[PDB]
RNA sequence: UUGGAGAGUUUGAUCCUGGCUCAGGGUGAACGCUGGCGGCGUGCCUAAGACAUGCAAGUCGUGCGGGCCGCGGGUCCGUGGUCAGCGGCGGACGGGUGAGUAACGCGUGGGUGACCUACCCGGAAGAGGGGGACAACCCGGGGAAACUCGGGCUAAUCCCCCAUGUGGACCCGCCCCUUGGGGUGUGUCCAAAGGGCUUUGCCCGCUUCCGGAUGGGCCCGCGUCCCAUCAGCUAGUUGGUGGGGUAAUGGCCCACCAAGGCGACGACGGGUAGCCGGUCUGAGAGGAUGGCCGGCCACAGGGGCACUGAGACACGGGCCCCACUCCUACGGGAGGCAGCAGUUAGGAAUCUUCCGCAAUGGGCGCAAGCCUGACGGAGCGACGCCGCUUGGAGGAAGAAGCCCUUCGGGGUGUAAACUCCUGAACCCGGGACGAAACCCCCGACGAGGGGACUGACGGUACCGGGGUAAUAGCGCCGGCCAACUCCGUGCCAGCAGCCGCGGUAAUACGGAGGGCGCGAGCGUUACCCGGAUUCACUGGGCGUAAAGGGCGUGUAGGCGGCCUGGGGCGUCCCAUGUGAAAGACCACGGCUCAACCGUGGGGGAGCGUGGGAUACGCUCAGGCUAGACG
RNA sequence: GCCGAGGGUAGGGCCCGUGACUGGGGCGAAGUCGUAACAAGGUAGCUGUACCGGAAGGUGCGGCUGGAU
């Protein structure tokens, strides 16, 4: 299925911190904060300049490994935005975002997307009422995403809403803390989201 | 409508029957250029009044014999041997194409 | 006789009929003469039955013969009404 | 190891007899008439012809000959007959 | 204007030409390793080789007469179930397969004054009077069987004669029309059936005719692959006349008569293929393709033929011939899976001898209802697409083991251990949507209103409660191309798509550590398009790279100067018909999403018709002298 | 009685598989013989044709420069 393995080796390769755990990403026990160099026997050697192809694959796995997403779902989501109207780059990001497993995390229901999945797959989430255990739901404007009442009294979701008391959440999302319910206002302009990614280059990876 | 064609009589050597050659132009579907193709029809001349070189009109009709599906509609022109000679000379050239 | 009946479309465990006029000798989902509406037996949509009623009557005035569970679907949409 | 298709073949044979039977008769009196009108003898020729037409249209009632067949047959019967009388004449009965 | 990337390889080096090769997407796939769940699709591409067994087409007692058994009750009657029979309607639908066919088979636009259509609707009219056969059944003869002949009786919606002629048909005549269309007069010919209830009234049916609707037949224009190392082909051949034949035209068939018909715009011949909507690829143009699904065709062991029929030259009907297999009582007789499963053979390779008529649909029936391997579902197969799992947070300047090291240390690695949190699987309870009709009821057997019966999938999905940390594999790491070190080997063993690697320090072979790429998948083989502007219409070339005919002359053909008018063929525009459905696309909506599916929207070419335009190319006509000749 | 599936007789056409033996061709190579071509390649080369020679080739005739000086 999904990646499901050692995750610090990921940031270490990408050269950048991706926020793939939650808590530890912020402490100084974070791997990039100890070793900002690719994992394995040859990480401390001096790099050799990567080729154009080398560069693009790398920018792709960057954006991709963020989301914990399979290449198929990535490709298909991409090859949607390739077909659908307007500028490709924004729409790909947009459709990436409308994922429930993402939506849950951007709201702070979860500390990671990886946790935001187990939250989704274990039904602890609901969309406009109905229980939803599908990480892949394309959330639409006007949707209200909340916790199930039948699980609302759980240590993890209560404790994880504790941080959220007045925490900022992106412009297109609102959040009734304590009440455990959030709202999807619209899909992003590239501005709204600052993923550490040059998104044009991913198009060009696929232009090959 | 009963498809009406215009063409030249090039042989009347049968009883109550003429050969009306019809020509057509259209542009080549891949190569653009307009090209000439043509065809011979057997037309029913019950009134055996038509001669070699006549340009006439023919109309698709109920079957008369095998092959014969058109009757001659009306005369259009007379004495166009220059055209029959076009047809007749292409035939004569076929002798120099064998072994 | 030319008949009025329900050509099945949709998918498995997802029935979706097209109320239609086709030859009685056609295969159930074959090429037909004219479409005159649809019908969804699971009623999972606001309008699970719609009928151009002016049309169906043309055929009736000329000899189309409704199936039993089509006769009903025209009755519920009141084509038989006076 | 069987069915009702047998019943249907048994039926088809019995209708077969009946069909042939008329056709031979029909063709018999037709020629018999046309035979006479050729050497006519107009009255007998015309008389027998009435039993031809009769036996024809009756065949037309059923499976034997379709409507246009009986029509087709009569137009070749009469047209042959009358014009055979033009070689002599005159038509002594009806008709017509 | 939503659409277009290139690289490796001839050289010491260069530029160019040119091929080879690669990275992409795709498939009814197959093979290797591996393999957890579900949904929707989908699965003999080879031998249209051969097949055990069951099942795939029957139905009506509201057509008739019966035998048996039963309930009734007096040998007889009603009546029930059943079995054949006679008679209806169906069996020409549905389902299968792609052999044959290069063809009016298909696609597209049209013709039919040259045609048909059972059941259905609508319009007009009618049902009078007699007669008769064969099965059932009885009685003989012959077999293991297939069953079979003869003799005798019997009913009907079974066959036949007369009558009626609204009407129809046919010949002759006139009018209209204009290919055999419409009308009419003389003559002639043709109708029919009862059954059942609530019974001087309705319901199912019957007969003649007209129109409708639907399904067809036939005909024409145009489009449809390779070899010209197939160049000439043709005796029913091509036409005429007269007949035969059919619903109907026609050499479709026959007789006679004429000497004709076809061909480099590729006849004839050989090869290959069912065609299309579409599918795949592609920036487009184009290329490739036709499995699933929808339309048409063709075929039903191989051929030929007809019969019954509105319709067939008929898959589960008939006759014959052939090949093949079988059964036998050894005298004789039967079969046709390219229906659904299943066996076998061939093959790299392709499924359960399932459940059900509940639904949709079809056939019979007044109706109940009966039949339905169509169909609705279920089974099997990672074959395909889609969703989903093997957990999440915390957790050392960082355990052991293993790899590397200049022996200081670097790495696997937050990875593990361990802590808390969640709760796939499984256990308990609830439990579908899909199914309201037919029928019954009042009303009127109608309109309308009311009633009850019915679920294969299935105790499944789903809803609620409880609850276990719960499968990961495969390819690659010389350049293309993302990923590097140690050892082992020593032109050996081996790798290989191309260039190339291996001859004692191989990042290229074998293992390991580490790393890169995907993930219930990953790789391999085969094939299709792409990269290949490498058949070049878009969009290439020929002095020396592959490429000007040895030179003339001329046939067909392609192409053509300046001015004016007629026509309007090409060309452009407008209006209209067709361009089915599914699919594609855009929006929305339903399955928790998605795959899948529903609803609506938008078109196009191309062809038919009507009207318009006249510059260019065309044609016709009249001039000119710049081209050409004298 | 005609036509007629097909069976039988006879002679022809195209294609496929195969055949003692035979002709050259591709590849392999660490073999034998010579040295024809590339330098004026030690007789300038190539060429159509003709005759000849173990083999590359030679020579005649005419042609070309894509021949050094
Ligand atoms: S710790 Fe630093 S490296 Fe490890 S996951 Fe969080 S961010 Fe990426
Ligand atoms: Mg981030
Ligand atoms: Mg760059
Ligand atoms: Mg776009
Ligand atoms: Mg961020
Ligand atoms: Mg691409
Ligand atoms: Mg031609
Ligand atoms: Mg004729
Ligand atoms: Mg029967
Ligand atoms: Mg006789
Ligand atoms: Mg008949
Ligand atoms: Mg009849
Ligand atoms: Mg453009
Ligand atoms: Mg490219
Ligand atoms: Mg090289
Ligand atoms: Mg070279
Ligand atoms: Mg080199
Ligand atoms: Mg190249
Ligand atoms: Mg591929
Ligand atoms: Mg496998
Ligand atoms: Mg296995
Ligand atoms: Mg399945
Ligand atoms: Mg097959
Ligand atoms: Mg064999
Ligand atoms: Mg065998
Ligand atoms: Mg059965
Ligand atoms: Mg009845
Ligand atoms: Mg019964
Ligand atoms: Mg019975
Ligand atoms: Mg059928
Ligand atoms: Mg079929
Ligand atoms: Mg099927
Ligand atoms: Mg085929
Ligand atoms: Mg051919
Ligand atoms: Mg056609
Ligand atoms: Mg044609
Ligand atoms: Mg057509
Ligand atoms: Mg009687
Ligand atoms: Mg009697
Ligand atoms: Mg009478
Ligand atoms: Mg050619
Ligand atoms: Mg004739
Ligand atoms: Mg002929
Ligand atoms: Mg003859
Ligand atoms: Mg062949
Ligand atoms: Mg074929
Ligand atoms: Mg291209
Ligand atoms: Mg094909
Ligand atoms: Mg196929
Ligand atoms: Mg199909
Ligand atoms: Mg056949
Ligand atoms: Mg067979
Ligand atoms: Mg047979
Ligand atoms: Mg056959
Ligand atoms: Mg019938
Ligand atoms: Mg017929
Ligand atoms: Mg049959
Ligand atoms: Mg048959
Ligand atoms: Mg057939
Ligand atoms: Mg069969
Ligand atoms: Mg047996
Ligand atoms: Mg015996
Ligand atoms: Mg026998
Ligand atoms: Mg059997
Ligand atoms: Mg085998
Ligand atoms: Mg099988
Ligand atoms: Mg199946
Ligand atoms: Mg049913
Ligand atoms: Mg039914
Ligand atoms: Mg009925
Ligand atoms: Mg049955
Ligand atoms: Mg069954
Ligand atoms: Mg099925
Ligand atoms: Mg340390
Ligand atoms: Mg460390
Ligand atoms: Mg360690
Ligand atoms: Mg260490
Ligand atoms: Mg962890
Ligand atoms: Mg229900
Ligand atoms: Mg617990
Ligand atoms: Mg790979
Ligand atoms: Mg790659
Ligand atoms: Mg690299
Ligand atoms: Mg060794
Ligand atoms: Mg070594
Ligand atoms: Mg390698
Ligand atoms: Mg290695
Ligand atoms: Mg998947
Ligand atoms: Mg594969
Ligand atoms: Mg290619
Ligand atoms: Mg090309
Ligand atoms: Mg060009
Ligand atoms: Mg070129
Ligand atoms: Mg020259
Ligand atoms: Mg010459
Ligand atoms: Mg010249
Ligand atoms: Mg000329
Ligand atoms: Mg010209
Ligand atoms: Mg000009
Ligand atoms: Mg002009
Ligand atoms: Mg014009
Ligand atoms: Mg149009
Ligand atoms: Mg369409
Ligand atoms: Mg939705
Ligand atoms: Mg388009
Ligand atoms: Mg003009
Ligand atoms: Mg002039
Ligand atoms: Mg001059
Ligand atoms: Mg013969
Ligand atoms: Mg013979
Ligand atoms: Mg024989
Ligand atoms: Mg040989
Ligand atoms: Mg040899
Ligand atoms: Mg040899
Ligand atoms: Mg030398
Ligand atoms: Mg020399
Ligand atoms: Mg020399
Ligand atoms: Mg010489
Ligand atoms: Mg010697
Ligand atoms: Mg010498
Ligand atoms: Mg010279």
């Amino acid at each position: 299925g999904r990646y499901i393995g050692p995750v610090c080796r990921l940031c270490r390769r990408e050269g950048v911190k991706l926020y793939l755990k939650g808590e530890r990403c912020y402490s100084p026990k974070c791997a990039m904060e100890r070793r900002p160099y690719p994992p394995g026997q040859h990480g401390q050697k001096r790099a050799r300049r990567p080729s154009d192809y080398a560069v693009r694959l790398r920018e792709k796995q960057k954006l991709r490994r963020i989301y914990g997403i399979s290449e198929r779902q990535f490709r298909n989501l991409f090859e949607e935005a390739s077909k659908k109207k307007g500028v490709t780059g924004s729409v790909f990001l947009g459709l990436l975002e409308s994922r429930l497993d993402n939506v849950v995390y951007r709201l702070g229901f979860a500390v990671s997307r990886r946790q935001a999945r187990q939250l989704v797959r274990h039904g602890h989430i609901t969309v406009n009422g109905r229980r939803v255990d599908l990480p892949s739901y394309r959330v639409r404007p006007g949707d209200e995403i909340a916790v199930a009442e039948k699980s609302r009294n759980l240590e993890l979701i209560r404790q994880n809403l504790e941080a959220m008391k007045g925490r900022k959440v992106g412009p297109w999302l609102s959040l009734d803390v304590e009440g455990m319910k959030g709202k999807f206002l619209r899909l992003p302009d590239r501005e709204d989201l600052a993923l550490p990614v040059n998104e044009q280059l991913v198009i060009e990876f696929y232009s090959r | 409508p009963k498809k009406v064609l215009t063409g030249v009589v090039v042989s009347d050597k049968m009883q109550k029957t003429v050969t009306v050659l019809v020509e057509r132009q259209f542009p080549h579907p891949l190569y653009g250029k307009v090209i000439k193709r043509s065809k011979k029809y057997l037309a029913h001349d019950p009134e055996e009044k038509y001669k070699l070189g006549d340009v006439v009109e023919i109309i698709e009709s109920r079957p008369i014999s095998k092959r014969k599906r058109f009757r001659v509609l009306r005369l259009v022109e007379s004495g166009r041997m220059d055209l029959v000679e076009k047809y007749l000379i292409r035939r004569q050239n076929y002798e120099s194409l064998s072994k | 006789m030319v008949k009025i009946r329900l050509a099945r479309f949709g998918s498995k465990h997802n029935p979706h009929y097209r109320i239609v006029v086709t030859d009685a000798r056609r295969k159930r989902d074959g090429k037909y003469i004219e479409k005159i509406g649809y019908y969804d037996p699971r009623k999972t949509t606001p309008d699970w039955l719609k009928v151009d009623v002016e049309r169906a009557r043309y055929w009736l005035s000329v000899g189309a013969q409704p199936t039993d569970t089509a006769r009903r679907l025209l009755r519920q949409a009141g084509v038989f009404r006076q | 190891r069987n069915l009702s298709a047998l019943k249907r073949h048994r039926q088809s044979l019995k209708r077969r007899l009946r069909n042939k039977a008329k056709k031979s008769a029909i063709k018999t009196l037709s020629k018999k008439a046309i035979q006479l009108a050729q050497e006519g003898k107009a009255e007998e020729a015309l008389k027998i012809m009435r039993k031809a037409e009769s036996l024809i249209d009756k065949a037309a009632k059923g499976s034997t000959l379709h409507k246009n067949a009986a029509a087709r047959r009569k137009s070749r019967l009469m047209r042959k007959v009358r014009q055979l009388l033009e070689a002599a004449g005159a038509p002594l009965i009806g008709g017509g």
